[PDB]
């Protein structure tokens, strides 16, 4: 026996919201923070 | 590589505080007053809601007050609190 | 203003509660509205907008005025609420200038916002019962004497009243009443008779009928700000010529505005009459006294005529400017060193300068000032201005002069201690809500060991309660509780600073 | 302790069904979705009590069932402070005596709520009882036992929705109180 | 301005170390003869006068103790010590050349003779926010989220 949660989550579209972002907002949106200018790695392997 | 750590050190550090007997005395009149916003009619709290049950205790513990009204000569005559 | 929003937003809660903290931000963020809008915004109950609009006049935080076709505005000044930080402030000085009884005076009227003599001496008579005992008691006379004194001396001040019913717009009465300040009774106390002694918490028809009161915010600042000049002054050259300082600023009171550059002229003669019999000083000292201060190069104060043969005025706006000057140097001496201070104020003396000079002129290693100055320029504290060689402006062409923009400079530093407030309210909060559950468990049983001590219980309790686990958690509560009184403490200071900061953003100010 | 809780909700009777009655199909399917489960605010669920009103039976594009808005009335578990309940044991535990309903099992007597003479065991979890006079420390609890009487004192709700991207306590729990006398096993009474 | 770049720039870093003790013991002298006018209170015209510090009497004080003995005349001192007088270290006295010793060489009294901190330090610095480096950033819920600043976490400790 475990909590209910309904099942069908659907919906439909009603409005465009369109807007800016912020310096903080921008940040909190995005996972890394890309600090390196390189592609590959050295070695011959190539992983980024 | 790896980026700084959120919080990079710094060399100097804030100046010790200033203390004294009146310093102190600002301290704890600033907590009297903390303390004084809590027991008035103008802290404004929701109104209470949501009974349980028919309890029986109902009767004795039930906070009892007198309605607060401002003299009404200085207001707009809209907001009567009845 | 968002910081200053979120000063409101955090104050109100403090203050009022969710609802006025709510009701509260919209209005000073919308403006001046008609109520039924704000209603529909905030979407709760009108009875609750009413209630919280009404506590909220009652305490002048807000104010109604009418407006065309009838309705009626309901607007908010964010100064207004930035001034219960001030209130401790507020009740120390007038501690420090009255007696017990007059703290207690401006305390109810602060806390209540508005009231008149009689309920107000008698309130203070009631709270005082508290304070004497052993049969000790008290008459209303020596609360009417010290409410009296208070009014005379400009602490008290009179609220507006209604115009006359009677007299004016005779019929049904307008949307709202219109109050009218007056300003020849500001200081005139009612009068009243009646005498009651204190009940001690036995448990067991106005005659001053509308005459309502408030404290004077801006003597207060006002006196504030005297107390940080002779600060300044005694500081400056010695506690005799602060005291002289002192002298010339208590003539100066009584008559002087406030908004003026300078204080209305007064006379070595009447500064002497006016000095103290305890200090053994002689006019002519006096008068060499005022002639090298005079002649200070910082001029404090100058002569501007020959009145009394001693004739001299102090020059509010200029001090001002150094008051404000050297906090800025303050803040940058600690936050980046002597040799950086050494720097900067060297900017400002030279009002316009290259790095070149200031290596030569400062005594600074190369390398070690051009990322220095980059630093100050960075942080917006330097302002470059940047003269060109081509009407093109192009970097390869131009003159890299710096500049500073003092008002510039100290409106960041108030935006900077905004958020410093802010900060540190929501850390003491976020502190208080996390022990919350400590606090509370600790409350209960202080409060199970306070009972039944006077009805004679055996003593079997003291011991018993204390084996809980709260015992070896006192000392957390401890920890708690100086760290609130530390945060609290620098919450105080910086108050202190912001008097100072926001009195030159006043007095640079014209408001034309 | 039953409690009866008004609710909405939207249904969808997919087309092979359409020729029983309809609302015989909602009532079967709400019975189906919410029956035996419990909710964050009103507990456990038993059944619908009745169904109050239904709007329009619309067909969406793209889909051929119906899609039908539901007034519902649904009788729920929801037990309030200080009842006088009796139940089973069901099995005992250092920080308590675990007590079941049948159709529910999460209530748990703590030692607080015990009588006061009795405070632990002889290493073994079956709980005993003392007392003055009579029963020398020698009466004990079994595991399922007799309906004792108790009296709830506490209860919670605690969330247990997914946390974090995608890819075993029950959410509800009873404390109850077996310190007034009559309480307990009837044969002490 | 090359190998010459004052002749305090020998080993090519304006010997800093030499100039700032220099400058620090020309300061502290200055003090000495100050605090001879000031707890002399001298008549206070000749307080002030002695508050002069005699800034030729400090090029006579400096040349000994095997300070200056680089090169000292005028120019090398008088600028050392005009890199002292540009900051609070020092206000207008100097009065011209003509009044005083060559103006007391650049003014080296000028206020070094005392020009005390206008006012105190300030609660901005004295306080962790204000000092933080990284400002902005700290936003209600976030990484730097103001409930975890380690520079008041440390001020708290502290
Ligand atoms: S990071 Fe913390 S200490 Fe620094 S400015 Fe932001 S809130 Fe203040």
């Amino acid at each position: 026996k475990e909590q209910f949660r309904e099942t069908d989550v659907a919906k439909k579209i009603s409005h465009i919201c369109f807007g800016m972002k912020s310096p903080e907002e921008m940040r909190q949106q995005a996972h890394i923070q890309v600090v390196s200018k390189n592609l590959y790695s050295q070695d011959n392997q190539h992983a980024p | 590589l790896k980026p700084p750590p959120l919080f990079p050190d710094t060399d100097y550090k804030p100046v010790p505080l200033k203390t004294g007997e009146g310093e102190e005395y600002m301290l704890a009149l600033k907590q009297e007053l903390r303390e004084t916003m809590k027991r008035m009619p103008y802290f404004i709290e929701t109104p209470e809601e949501r009974q349980d049950i028919e309890r029986y205790s109902k009767r004795y513990m039930k906070v009892y007050k007198e309605e607060w009204i401002p003299d009404w000569r200085r207001l707009p005559r809209e907001m009567m609190p009845r | 203003t968002q910081a200053e929003i979120k000063l409101c937003s955090l104050l109100l809660q403090e203050h009022f509660g969710e609802i006025v903290e709510k009701i509260g931000v919209h209005l000073i963020r919308t403006g001046s509205q008609p109520l039924r809008v704000i209603a529909h915004d905030t979407g709760t109950s009108l009875d609750q907008v009413k209630k919280a609009l009404c506590v909220l006049v009652q305490h002048n935080l807000v104010s109604y005025q009418v407006h065309k076709r009838g309705v009626v505005e309901y607007e908010a000044q964010c100064s207004r609420v930035l001034r219960m930080l001030r209130y401790p402030r507020y009740i120390y000085t007038t501690k420090t200038l009255y007696s017990d009884t007059g703290e207690l005076i401006v305390e109810e009227l602060l806390l209540n916002g508005k009231l008149t003599m009689s309920a107000v001496v008698k309130k203070v008579a009631d709270r005082l019962t508290e304070t004497m005992e052993d049969g000790k008691t008290m008459d209303y006379a020596e609360v009417s004497n010290t409410f009296v004194r208070l009014a005379d001396t400009h602490f008290v001040q009179r609220c507006p009243s209604v115009p006359t019913t009677e007299n004016s717009d005779p019929g049904p009465p307008p949307p709202a009443p219109t109050l009218v300040i007056n300003e020849k009774d500001m200081y005139l106390v009612p009068k009243l008779s009646l005498i009651g002694k204190g009940k001690r918490r036995r448990s067991s028809p106005i005659p001053d009928d509308g005459i309502y009161w408030q404290a004077n915010l801006d003597r207060f600042h006002q006196h504030f700000r005297d107390q940080a000049i002779v600060s300044a002054v005694a500081n400056r050259m010695d506690q005799t010529s602060s005291e002289i300082v002192r002298t010339m600023l208590r003539m100066s009171e009584i008559t002087t505005s406030s908004s003026a550059p300078f204080t209305q002229p007064l006379s070595s003669n009447e500064i002497f009459r006016s000095l103290p019999v305890g200090y053994n000083i002689s006019k002519q000292v006096l008068d060499q006294y005022l002639t090298l201060l005079a002649d200070d190069p910082l001029e404090f104060v100058g002569k501007s005529g020959d009145s009394g043969g001693g004739m001299y005025v102090i020059n509010l706006h200029k001090a001002l400017a150094s008051l404000a000057t050297a906090t800025l140097e303050s803040v940058v001496q600690e936050r980046f060193g002597s040799r950086c201070a050494r720097i900067f104020r060297l900017v400002l003396q030279k009002k316009h300068i290259e790095q070149k000079q200031v290596e030569d002129f400062a005594m600074i290693p190369a390398k070690e000032a051009k990322d220095m100055l980059y630093k100050m320029l960075s942080e917006n504290f330097m302002s470059l201005q940047e003269i060109p060689k081509t009407p093109d402006h192009a970097p390869s062409r131009t003159f890299y002069l710096y500049t500073v923009n003092i008002l510039s400079a100290a409106r960041m530093l108030l935006h900077r201690c905004y958020k410093s407030i802010a900060n540190l309210i929501e850390r003491r909060q976020f502190e208080t809500k996390e022990n919350k559950r400590l606090l509370e468990k600790s409350q209960r049983v202080e409060a199970i060991i306070a009972s039944m001590q006077a009805t004679g219980a055996e003593e079997a309790q003291l011991q018993e309660i204390e084996e809980m686990i709260t015992a070896p958690e006192r000392q957390q509560l401890e920890t708690l509780k100086r760290n609130v009184n530390k945060l609290d403490a620098s919450e105080i200071q910086v108050d202190e600073t912001i008097f100072l900061l926001e009195s030159y953003i006043e007095c640079t100010m014209k408001r034309q | 302790m039953f409690v009866l809780v008004e609710m909405v909700d939207t249904v969808r009777i997919p087309p092979w069904q359409f020729e029983r009655k309809l609302n015989d199909s909602i009532a079967e399917e709400l019975n189906k979705k919410l029956a035996n489960k419990v909710v964050y605010n009103v507990g456990l669920c038993i059944c619908l009590f009745d169904i109050t009103k239904l709007e329009d039976a619309y067909v969406f594009p793209g889909d051929g069932a119906s899609h039908t808005k539901v007034h519902f009335r649904c009788v729920v578990f929801h037990p309030f402070l200080d009842e006088i309940l009796i139940g089973k044991i069901k099995g005992c535990s250092p920080e308590g005596v675990h007590v079941s309903l049948g159709f529910f099992d999460d209530i748990l007597i703590p030692p607080e709520s015990l009588q006061q003479p009795a405070k632990f065991d002889e290493a073994e979890q079956v709980w005993v009882w003392e007392y003055e006079t009579e029963e020398g420390a020698h009466d004990l609890y079994m595991d399922t036992g007799e309906e004792i009487r108790f009296r709830v004192v506490d209860e919670s709700f605690v969330d247990t929705s997914p946390t974090g991207p995608s890819s075993k306590e029950a959410p509800y729990t009873l404390v109850g109180s077996i310190s007034e006398p009559g309480l307990g096993l009837l044969s002490w009474w | 301005r090359s190998v010459t770049g004052g002749a305090w720039y020998s080993d090519q870093d304006f010997e800093s170390e030499f100039v700032e003790v220099l400058n620090q013991q020309c300061f502290k002298f200055l003090q000495s003869k100050a605090e001879t006018a000031r707890e002399s209170k001298q008549n206070p015209m000749i307080q002030r006068n002695s508050s002069f510090a005699s800034s030729h009497e400090v090029w006579k004080y400096i040349c000994e103790l095997g300070i200056s003995k680089v090169e000292l005349s005028m120019e090398d001192i008088e600028t050392i010590l005009n890199t002292l007088i540009y900051d609070g270290k020092v206000e207008m006295t100097i009065i011209a050349a003509k009044e005083g010793t060559v103006g007391s060489v650049d003014g080296h009294m000028k206020l070094y003779r005392a020009v005390n901190p206008i006012i105190p330090p300030t609660g901005l610095v004295r306080a962790p926010c204000g000092l933080c480096p990284v400002f902005d950033d700290c936003h209600e819920g976030g990484e730097i989220s103001p409930s975890n600043c380690i520079y008041m976490t440390e001020w708290l400790e502290f």
